[PDB]
């Protein structure tokens, strides 16, 4: 699992795209590469034990429309560090990145009942309270909390189902 | 899964140009520092064992040469060092100076003087790395190097060219004989040299103030290296003497180097070799530790005089030098099953 | 052309990279320029895609990353048959006696395969040596393999001499001797012990000694077996003495642990087993003609049980195993009679 | 702009034009030769246990199966074989 | 510096009979008393201590490292009820501490020792168990990310005794005299801490478990036992 290597990278092409202002434009480029590595016939090869200049030109040669300085030259040094597999990762944490510069966060909201479009305003009014982020509500439908509304977002989780209510009191006694 | 120092303002100078400049591959950048271990970022052109100059005057010697890293070792105080130093390499490879002068000398590993006397009086200087006479240019020892003590006169005689292990536990009067051989040469004819690795400093000069009540200081070069100096330098000290003790060989004299606790070399290699990350052997020494005592002990040589000739440029005729060693080894209560021993 | 690179140096153990279609083979030879020096390297391993893990037979000091390399597309061969005799040689068949070029008209490679076993020979003819020990307990044949088994400083030095001046001088053909880790004083002793015996004539030498490279020591003893193998195919009755066979096995284990092999027991490479019976199993005698071997082997501590002194005995013939014990109470030669024996007693 | 189906069919299409195929299951490539052990990527249906054939009428073992590799035995002299073989 | 040195003779008698007559001190020197665990090393410094003071004027540091706490409690009121803790020093690092403390612990009271020492004075040095100070280095080493060496241990023990040994020294302008106790383990005096730490003392006393159990104290080993100044 990549998680803990493909920070770098990520990082990295993120300050540069951001001197370029093309940060859109970058995160396109890195969504065809990572959907490239997730080929039947790419992944293969990507195992393979060829040397990183052969291996890489067949990929960029694969790779069209990405721009030759910048995202092919990122190929390279992935290449070089035999990292390629490390795309739909780092594809990923540069999304993160995004959203912490864009001060603007994405978060759950799950209930067994449909939301109405008012409880979903002011939830997302208040969120905005509780997060200097802008928020972008996602809605998921659940019998599991019977009732109430569970946030999520991310690793911070406010719980307000009745079935939360209910087990959370079955340990008090 | 681990990263190889592939770090981010670097990656990010190679995504604005991947076929980055050739600039100099003179230098480059220290990228870690740790007990005495830099890794630098650069550094193209460094040879294997070549010394990198760093800020201040101070050298390290590069012993790694890797897929973009060299790892060096730091031959005096590191802990002054930062990350982001530039670093350049020298076309050298480690140097003493070397010479007559030397004698009655006090010095550490790199030579420069520690009794305080003054400044030295060399003769140039000769690379602390170097490779021993070759078969046909030995010759067999005959000539005696007269110890004092009755025993190992009689029954284990040392012949100029001689290389003889004194070897037992702490304790045992080791230090004492070799010393005592040396205060015998007083009046020989024969150069000798003291060479003290890992020792507590008062020690080595309560040594120098028997060897200066004799009459034996006036004929011998002592180099130290103390128990708190790098193990880089303890590690290059016995190298060092050699590269002295080849001086008076080479020009057909004799020498009797006193190679003092070479197992404390052998502590200094392994740390070397464990702080590099290299694959670690028995008792978690080296692979390559014998070689490193096979290497320095194969110099003590006696050359016969067609060598001596040709190598003065014919200004000495027809004289053998010569080159004893005296190593001094310790023993775990006396086990010869240890590696070092061994 | 050179058509690769250094990419890393550690050691004795050189990295080399060469375009993915001309990647040379195991036990291939290169050849790259340290300085003024042309330094020669032997490939141990191909690794992943164009690399190659390389052994140097050289000093490794001035080595650059970056350097080129250049393909020599077969083995190190060296110089063989009757050009030899009289002569002195390192691990790669140069001559280090300062007396001129070898003249050769043949160079053979050091890896090859043993004799087949529908070509081995069996014969029973006894040989003296007029050392009355080793006669009594441990009778030669001709053709055999005899091991002198001790520790430091117990006379295997000695016992080979003497063994030499009994049955070199009334041999009446060729001779072969490998110094391995051998000290040059000794070498030098030998070499002047056979030019005044006026033998010299007759005798072939191959020193790799102690301060040497691991690699060049590691080849030297297939090098003096590659010239005994010339002079058997001859058809001739050969002499071939190795001065000690334990450090053929340190230089593996000192290389074996930078190659990146798992350690093994007592420290020891993993191939410590194959890597002596491809020595061993050519030292033999065939229908064409017989190879004598005499073999030094160093038992550290006189332990006789780690694995290095435990796997040779399998191959030799004739063990004679000489004891600290016995030359300390001061009586030679130290052969041990309850340990020693031969098969042809 | 592009759509993740668009984008997918586009990749599989410049993948066929450039060429670079997939293995046949049952056959691989040498990666990696040393003392007398070969690892060979490719045989995807290789069981372990299994003969695994080489050039020059020799013989290999299957012994590690591994996600990306087979690690085989050399049944005679191994020094022959190379990076690239099939 | 080596520069800086100094060297004297001059006999500093010790009240315990075994001590000055197998291995005399000399002041300005180095002691170190080897043992096991619960052989005596502590005492034997505290009988030390009581008859030094005796012929000594001047001032005296005393590190505690990786010991009791409990031993240091009672040294403190003893001091204190017989009012000559006016005149000695004390660092405090025992063995409930984090591995940080007891590492650097040492390095402080070698701080305070050098000044009385650059004064011009001559100072006592105590230091409590010498042992815990390359453990702490042990604890922490895996977790710096370097790899063990022989017995576990790190692989720059030699370096971390060395840097610390050489600065408990004698000069031109003061003397630093020293007492050390050293702990080895499992009773292993060929262990490398120990093995170690003999080369850097003047006078070394070993005490044995074998003769502790007979009743015969102090447990000096007059075989083993050995001075420079003999
Ligand atoms: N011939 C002798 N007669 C009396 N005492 C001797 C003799 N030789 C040595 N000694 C004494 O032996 C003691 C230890 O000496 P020395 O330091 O040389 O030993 P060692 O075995 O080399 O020790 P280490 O490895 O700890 O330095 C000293 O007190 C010295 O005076
Ligand atoms: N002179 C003595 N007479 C009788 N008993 C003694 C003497 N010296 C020491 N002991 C015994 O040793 C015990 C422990 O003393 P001490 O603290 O000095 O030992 P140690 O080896 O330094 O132990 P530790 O490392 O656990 O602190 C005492 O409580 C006592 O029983
Ligand atoms: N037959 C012998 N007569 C006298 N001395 C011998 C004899 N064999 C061995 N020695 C002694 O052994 C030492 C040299 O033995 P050598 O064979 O060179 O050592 P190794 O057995 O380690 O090669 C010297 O002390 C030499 O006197
Ligand atoms: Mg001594
Ligand atoms: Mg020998
Ligand atoms: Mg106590």
């Amino acid at each position: 699992e990549f998680i803990t290597v493909a920070r770098p990278y990520a990082k990295a092409a993120f300050d540069f795209a951001v001197e370029h202002q093309s940060v859109e434009r970058w995160q396109d480029m890195l969504a065809f590469a990572a959907e490239v590595t997730k080929n039947e016939q790419m992944a293969e090869l990507l195992s393979g034990a060829l040397a990183p200049e052969t291996l890489a030109e067949s990929f960029i040669a694969v790779a069209g429309e990405q721009l030759d300085e910048n995202g092919q030259n990122l190929i390279r040094v992935m290449a070089e560090n035999g990292r390629l597999n490390a795309l739909p990762d780092v594809l990923e944490q540069f999304i993160h990145l995004r959203a912490v510069s864009e001060a603007t966060a994405e978060v759950d909201v799950i209930s067994a009942a449909a939301l109405s479009e008012q409880q979903l305003a002011k939830i997302s009014a208040a969120m905005e309270k509780r997060l200097s982020r802008k928020v972008k509500l996602n809605a998921k439908i659940d019998k599991s909390v019977m009732a109430g509304v569970i946030i999520r977002a991310g690793d911070m989780v406010i719980d307000g189902s009745v079935r939360g209510r209910l087990e959370r009191l079955a340990d008090v006694l | 899964q681990l990263n190889s120092t592939e770090i981010s303002e670097l990656i990010k100078q190679r995504i604005a140009q991947f076929n980055v400049v050739s600039e100099a591959h003179n230098e480059g950048t220290i990228v870690s520092v740790s007990d005495g271990v830099i890794r630098i970022h650069g550094l193209a052109d460094a040879m294997q064992g070549e010394m990198i100059s760093l800020p201040g005057n101070r050298y390290a010697i590069a012993l790694n040469l890797e897929r973009d890293s060299v790892g060096a070792v730091v031959m005096g105080p590191y802990a002054d060092l930062a990350e982001g130093m530039k670093v350049k390499a020298t076309g050298r490879i480690l140097e003493v100076p070397v010479g007559r002068g030397l004698l009655g000398r006090v010095v550490n590993t790199l030579g420069a003087p520690i009794d305080g006397k003054g400044p030295l009086d060399h003769d140039g200087f000769s690379a602390v790395e170097a490779i021993a006479p070759g078969v046909i240019e030995r010759q067999s020892v005959d000539q005696p190097v007269q110890t004092g003590y009755k025993a190992v006169d009689s029954m284990i005689p040392i012949g100029r060219g001689q290389r003889e292990l004194i070897i037992g536990d702490r304790q045992t009067g080791k230090t004492a004989l070799a010393i005592d051989a040396i205060i015998n040469q007083r009046d020989s004819g024969i150069k000798a040299i003291y060479v003290a690795i890992g020792q507590k400093a008062s020690t080595i000069s309560n040594v120098v103030r028997k060897l200066e009540e004799h009459g034996a200081l006036a004929n011998t070069i002592v180099v130290v290296a103390t128990a708190s100096e790098s193990a880089a330098l303890q590690y290059l000290a016995p190298y060092a003497g050699a590269a002295m003790g080849e001086y008076f060989r080479d020009r057909g004299e004799d020498a009797l180097i006193i190679y003092d606790d070479l197992s404390k070399q052998a502590v200094a290699y392994r740390q070397i070799s464990l702080l590099l990350r290299r694959p670690p052997g028995r008792e978690a020494f080296p692979g390559d530790v014998f070689y490193l005592h096979s290497r320095l002990l194969e110099r003590a040589a006696r050359v016969n005089a067609e060598y001596v000739e040709a190598f003065t440029k014919g200004e000495v005729k027809g004289k053998t030098g010569s080159l004893t060693a005296l190593p001094i080894i310790e023993t775990q209560a006396g086990d010869v099953s240890a590696f070092v021993p061994t | 052309m050179a058509t690769g690179k250094i990419v890393q140096v550690i050691g004795a153990v050189v990295d080399v990279e060469f375009p993915q279609d001309a990647v040379p083979r195991v036990y291939d030879a290169l050849e790259v320029q340290n300085g003024n020096e042309r330094l020669v390297l032997e490939v141990q391993q191909q690794l992943g895609g164009g690399i190659v893990r390389t052994i140097a037979m050289g000093s490794s000091d001035g080595l650059r990353r970056g350097l080129d390399v250049k393909d020599l597309e077969h083995p190190i061969e060296v110089p063989v048959g009757k050009a030899t005799l009289g002569r002195i040689m390192n691990v790669l068949g140069e001559p280090v006696d300062m007396k001129g070029e070898i003249g050769e008209e043949e160079r053979w490679a050091i890896h090859r395969a043993a004799p087949s076993y529908e070509e081995l020979s069996n014969s029973q003819e006894l040989l003296e040596t007029g050392i009355k020990v080793i006669d009594l307990m441990a009778p030669f044949a001709k053709g055999g393999k005899v091991g002198l088994f001790g520790g430091a400083g117990v006379g295997k030095t000695v016992n080979m001499m003497e063994l030499i001046r009994n049955i070199a001088i009334e041999h009446s053909g060729y001779s072969v001797f490998a110094g391995v880790g051998e000290r040059t004083r000794e070498g030098n002793d030998f070499y002047h012990e056979m030019t005044d015996s006026n033998v010299i004539d007759k005798v072939s030498l191959v020193y790799g000694q102690m301060n040497e490279p691991p690699g060049n020591r590691l080849r030297v003893a297939l090098t003096g077996l590659t010239m005994a193998e010339k002079f058997r195919d001859e058809g001739r009755d050969v002499l071939l003495f190795v001065d000690n066979i334990y450090r053929y096995t340190l230089a593996g284990t000192e290389v074996s642990a930078l190659l990146g092999r798992m350690p093994s027991a007592v420290g020891y490479q993993p191939t410590l087993a194959e890597e002596m019976g491809v020595l061993q199993e050519r030292i033999t005698s065939t229908k064409t003609g017989s190879i004598t071997s005499v073999q030094a082997v160093y038992v550290p501590a006189d332990d006789l049980t780690d694995p290095s002194p435990a796997t040779t005995f399998a191959h030799l013939d004739a063990t004679v195993v000489l004891s600290r014990q016995i030359a300390s109470l001061g009586i030679y030669p130290a052969v041990d009679p309850l340990d020693s024996t031969s098969r042809q007693l």
